[PDB]
RNA sequence: GGCGAGAGACCGAUAGCGAACAAGUACAGUGAUGGAAAGAUGAAAAGAACUUUGAAAAGAGAGUGAAAAAGUACGUGAAAUU
RNA sequence: GGAUGCUGGCAUAAUGGUUAUAUGCCGCCCGUCUUGAAACACGGACCAAGGAGUCUAACGUCUAUGCGAGUGUUUGGGUGUA
RNA sequence: AUGAAGAGCUUUUAGUGGGCCAUUUUUGGUAAGCAGAACUGGCGAUGCGGGAUGAACCGAACGUAGAGUUAAGGUGCCGGA
RNA sequence: GGGUUGAUAUGAUGCCCUGACGAGUAGGCAGGCGUGGAGGUCAGUGACGAAGCCUAGACCGUAAGGUCGGGUCGAACGGCC
RNA sequence: ACUUGGCGGAAAGGCCUUGGGUGCUUGCUGGCGAAUUGCAAUGUCAUUUUGCGUGGGGAUAAAUCAUUUGUAUACGACUUAG
């Protein structure tokens, strides 16, 4: 249902994780550059973490998107989503975490009859 | 690698699309880049810089300095462009017909030219009037009549104005002021 | 440096696979005769081959044409430099200095 | 709302693609390749076996037969990147091979409902193999052991060296 | 209330508790793991046993610096000890557990161990006096404990998923051709 | 400062007055002086009848409650550590 | 002046990702002052929460805005939905 | 002659004001991984390949990947050849 | 450095073309992520479960970080200028 | 697969031989069959251990604690006895 997109390639796929956050509870993963003056991580030593750059960016063509091709785009609403509803190609919607499971019930709905994709269509289901 | 001969990266140290978020002065902006880039005129250009320029760099133009440019040969019956604002001037009597055409009038300055029989004129009645710049006089004003160029530069043997709030004497006419006080300077 | 006498041959495959233009403060690839005498016209060259012959035949104009022409980004050599270590002069038994005819060699591999 | 909007949504339609310049000129085989050739099928079911070759076919394929008499090889298509051509060559100037091509090996592809639990043939395809391979046969009485050359199989042992090997 | 991790059949199983006891931590913690899994009847034996210094618990976690004994030969050790005090604690939980097995109306005998956890509780505090006028703490370390006692069941069960199969054309027609070639 | 009133782009229980609580309190020091910590069950105690094991505490059941994954070691209940 | 055509199989954890482990190669502990730190130089047992270029008076350059030989309402007064 | 990658001009403000190494010139000193100067390049402030190992040496200066060719160093094995 | 207001359609700070370049402590500048509260808007989410917490489960971004699913819980909270 | 008789002790654990049976023989000539795995997809053929079965034989113990000893001994261990 997608739109002719190019192939996705990513460039780092693994996690730019803190160095020491494996080390130390109190460091967490959360990326934070070293600004010593003896890190062999600032100094980009053989053998160390791959620190973060802009080299790393992704293809524009291809940013933002998910494996389907779409752009997602969180929606709290039929109204939210009867703006996405010209855009279904290029376009996913994300249902908020916030929402009732009634009115995720009726945004279903209403996606399904305008053609519309949805990510997380799944949440709040017994059966 | 490369031996650079140069600095990489630099920015070209001239001001485009201005840091004023006056949107009528960016739609002059559209304007006259559009003209620019098309009507092949430096007079364009000229007034697309000056558009870009600050508000010191945009100094104003007295009605007096327009009737000495005036006053000049060949150009009476010219059209004067000033990318500024335009000032009153009552050390002057007279005043010629002809019109101008600038960003600001200050209310004395339009009366002034009304009265003489003139028109005060935007810059985008000049572009609809004058596209290439067809008969056009440009007008910059006074840049280094600034006070705080008097103090610009200062050191010995240049008579520059140090940076003082009180004046008088007792205030800097002393030592370094007279070979009284050991030296002058 | 090396330097050295070049011959016909190599500047003729340098320029046709090499040849890039300064073009108001750009480097843009040949390709055309009408690039060429759009900028070098003035000084009554039309072809990549007239200009090769100032080069060669050097000419007049010769300090436009060298001037329009970008410096030849070249590769290193295929099957090498010939010597183990180069920063000897090519009479020592190294690499660089005037090999006034053997640069013809290293150019059309690097090349 | 949860995110506000993008301001300007990009275009749906698809760009139509250019017009490529790639022609399609017919295969240029190599020249240890001839009608009446025999071969060494490398690769697939019948792998390692001494076959003949007789057609160039459109879709860059070679028709290719044991004879089925032999060693049990139908007529089939192959791919000359997965065949060795040998040295040897058996005349077949005699053999009406201008009736087969690609709808004549067609599959009649399956459909997905068919799955199997676990697990016929035409008369015309029968038929015409026969006629070929009996003429084949009738050649192959000339040159003496060839009918067990195809017969057997082929094989690599200790000690063989291809690039030292010719075939 | 809300007891650990126990994969088992709640409604074939008995448990007990106690909370807030004064004993040692590392040493209930050595007891139950010496009666984990076991037969229950077993288990009361081994530890009267214990109590009469015929039979030990071994020490495997916490046993830095304590003294060995023969005994553990029995497990595969040396350092092995007496813990009177865990052990009377445990066994009063087995007793708790037992009566209320055979209220539930389980067959008790063949019952046994299924879940036992020890972990600390609240440290109870009282200071030491030391030598330069220094105060230091003398910390009990007490402890709850929870079991979980279950009838043994027979053989669990059998028939795994279908184990479906996906096949290439060519996997098909080899099983075919070696159908047809053999019986 | 005292008494009485109103307000805030203030702090929100390691913050804000030292003190949101029996705080100039407990407590220390000969004394002058010093000077804490500590808020929240639940809408409502309906705060767990009764049975059973145990010397008892408590446990297992039962039951209340919308919820005991709310049981006065009570809102949620992180981490270190276990 | 940038690759198209033909064919096959799969259509699912097969590719791929995450993760653990194994294998090969590399990989000294961070922060710090220091010419020089893995240091036999200092701080650091661990976790949480708190935690350090702010506010003001008067000024310089610069940049925006208003007016423009003038500019500044807001000491004060008038008035008010205060 | 060659090049010019734009030329000129101003304001303002941070940090710094402990320095060290190599080639060559060189002063004191028996000499010193000592002390003190000169030109240039470097480390500091800088990873990479090589030097087994090393702040400075040789080679080369760094966005993310791929392919190819080399530098210096090497090709018995550890270790690619 | 350039091109492009032209009418219908969206974003002129936009879109597009071409070329070169990318080391970095102290330090400077810029563009951004995030937190508490304020004015506005979404006639925003919400006891049919807000926030918070857990989650070698998923997705986006170079990254700061953001979103989603499952679990827990119980009363408020977010997007944008 | 049986069967006769030898040899081999460095880690023999293999080498050789006799008798007969049975099967294949591509030494030679022949006949029948293969197809469809669709133009390739390792296209699956080996040995390593373990377990549950069926059926055929075969065999029906010791050690540790505890106790005791003292040629031993920090406890363990060791030595002895029952």
């Amino acid at each position: 249902a997608s739109l002719p997109h190019p192939k996705i390639v990513k460039k780092h796929t693994k996690k730019f994780k803190r160095h020491h956050s494996d080390r130390y509870h109190r460091v967490a993963e959360n990326w934070r550059k070293q600004k010593g003056i003896d890190s062999v991580v600032r100094r980009r030593f053989r053998g160390n973490i791959s620190q973060p750059k802009i080299g790393y960016g992704s293809n524009k063509k291809t940013k933002f998107l998910s494996p389907s091709g779409h752009k997602t785009f969180l929606v709290a609403n039929v109204k939210d989503l009867e703006t996405l509803t010209m855009h279904t190609k290029t376009y996913a919607a994300e249902i908020a975490h916030n929402i009732s499971a009634k009115n995720r019930v009726v945004i279903l709905a209403r996606a399904k009859a305008l053609g519309i994709k949805v990510t997380n269509p799944k949440g709040r289901l017994a059966l | 690698g490369i031996d650079h001969t140069s600095k990489q990266h630099k920015r070209s140290g001239h001001r485009t699309a201005p840091k004023s978020d006056n949107v009528y002065l960016k739609l002059l902006v559209k304007l006259y880049t559009f003209l620019a880039r098309r009507t092949d005129a430096p007079f364009n250009k000229v007034v697309l810089k000056a558009l870009f320029l600050s508000k010191i760099n945009r100094p104003p133009v007295s009605v007096s300095r327009i009737a000495r440019a005036l006053k000049q040969e060949g150009a009476a019956n010219k059209t004067v462009v000033v990318v500024g604002t335009v000032t009153d001037d009552a050390r002057i009597f007279e005043f010629p017909k002809t019109t101008v055409a600038a960003l600001r009038f200050t209310a004395g300055a339009r009366a002034k030219i009304v009265k003489a029989g003139g028109e005060c004129i935007t810059l985008d009645q000049l572009a609809v009037r004058a596209p290439k710049g067809q008969n056009t006089l440009i007008l910059r004003g006074p840049r280094n009549s600034r006070e705080a160029v008097r103090h610009f530069g200062m050191g010995p043997h240049k008579g520059k104005a140090p940076r003082i709030l009180s004046t008088g004497r007792k205030f800097e006419r002393a030592r370094g002021r007279r070979r009284s006080k050991g030296f002058k300077v | 440096v090396a330097y050295g006498y070049p011959s016909y041959s190599t500047i003729r495959q340098l320029v046709y696979k090499r040849g890039f233009g300064k073009i108001n403060k750009q480097r843009v690839p040949l390709s055309d005769n009408a690039i060429i005498e759009a900028n070098l016209g003035k000084y009554g060259i039309l072809s990549i081959d007239d200009l090769i012959h100032e080069i060669i035949t050097v000419g007049p104009h010769f300090k436009q044409a060298n001037n329009f022409l970008w410096p030849f980004k070249l590769s290193n050599p295929s099957g090498g430099w010939g010597v183990p270590r180069k920063f000897k002069h090519f009479i020592q038994g190294g690499s660089f200095g005037n090999r006034e005819e053997f640069i013809n060699k290293l150019v059309k591999s690097m090349n | 709302t949860a995110q506000q909007a993008p301001k300007w949504y990009p275009s749906e339609d698809v760009a139509a693609p250019k017009k490529t310049r790639k022609a399609v000129r017919p295969q240029k085989l190599r020249a240890s390749l001839v009608p009446g050739t025999v071969l060494i099928l490398l690769a697939g079911r019948f792998r390692g076996k001494r076959v003949v070759y007789l057609k160039h076919l459109e879709d860059n394929t070679l028709l290719v037969t044991g004879p089925f008499k032999v060693n049990g090889v139908p007529l089939r298509r192959v791919n000359a990147r997965y065949v060795i051509a040998t040295s040897t060559k058996v005349s077949v100037e005699g053999v009406n091979v201008e009736k087969f091509n690609v709808e004549y090996f067609a599959k009649e592809k399956l459909t997905k409902k068919e799955k199997k639990e676990a697990n016929e043939i035409k008369t015309e395809r029968v038929e015409d193999q026969k006629v070929v391979d009996k003429a084949l046969i009738a050649e192959i009485k000339k040159t003496p052991l060839l009918k067990q050359y195809l017969s057997a199989s082929f094989s690599l042992k200790n000690g063989d060296k291809p690039h030292m090997l010719k075939f | 209330a809300r007891y650990g991790a126990t994969s088992t059949n709640p409604a074939k199983s008995a448990s007990a508790r106690g909370s807030y006891l004064r004993v040692s931590f590392k040493n209930t913690r050595e007891t139950a793991q010496a009666i984990n899994g076991w037969e229950l009847t077993k288990a009361q034996k081994y530890l009267e046993q214990v109590l009469d210094h015929q039979r030990a618990i071994p020490f495997r976690r916490f046993n830095s610096s304590i003294g060995r004994t023969a005994q553990g030969k029995e497990f595969g050790v040396t350092k092995a000890r007496w813990p009177a005090k865990s052990v009377k604690f445990v066994q009063g939980l087995l007793q708790n557990a037992a009566a209320n097995a055979e209220a539930k109306g389980l067959d008790a005998t063949k019952l046994y161990v299924s879940h036992i956890q020890v972990n600390q509780a609240p440290k109870q505090r009282r200071r030491t006096y030391r030598a330069h006028g220094r105060i230091n703490k003398y910390e009990s370390s007490p402890s709850h404990i929870e079991l979980v006692v279950t009838e043994k069941e027979e053989a669990v069960a059998k028939a795994a998923e279908k184990k479906v199969v996906r096949l290439t054309s060519r996997q098909r027609g080899r099983i075919a051709a070696q159908k047809r070639i053999a019986a």
